[PDB]
């Protein structure tokens, strides 16, 4: 009754949130892989070098 | 016999060219000795880097048996 276009201009704010929260959800994710991939392969290097230590 | 004469020296001269002939094939010779040691260092080379390949093909089989784990000890070489 009060706060109509408060609430109109709340839903505009909440679905500029749920853009950027998408984007945080799909950026995360893409670090998440990045991440995985990176730790694995200095993984899977320090396991070569914490087998056959070079002199 | 004067003929003679002018057909020792072409003989002359032809043995000299063969002797040029022969030492050459013994510097060839000789070359081709050096080569073979140049060869020996490149496959040397070679196979450093074959050690190489071995390092990151143990690597990457390393990776995908721990990566493809879809269902230990301690135990390990250190040369």
């Amino acid at each position: 009754n009060a706060f109509e276009p408060a609430f109109a201009e709340l839903a505009d704010a909440v679905a500029d949130l749920e853009a950027n929260m998408m984007h945080f959800q799909l950026m995360h994710e893409s670090l998440a892989r990045f991440s995985e991939s990176f730790a694995s392969f200095l993984y899977g290097l320090n396991m070569n070098a914490f087998c056959v230590d070079f002199p | 016999s004067p003929a003679l004469l002018a057909r020792v020296n072409e003989k002359k001269a032809e043995l000299e060219n063969l002797k040029e002939l022969r030492d050459l094939s013994a510097a060839v010779a000789a070359q081709m000795e050096a080569l073979e040691q140049k060869l020996s260092t490149l496959s040397s080379g070679t196979e450093a880097i074959a050690t190489v390949l071995a390092n990151w093909h143990n690597v990457l089989r390393a990776i995908s048996m721990a990566s493809a784990k879809i269902p230990p000890q301690t135990l390990v070489r250190i040369p």
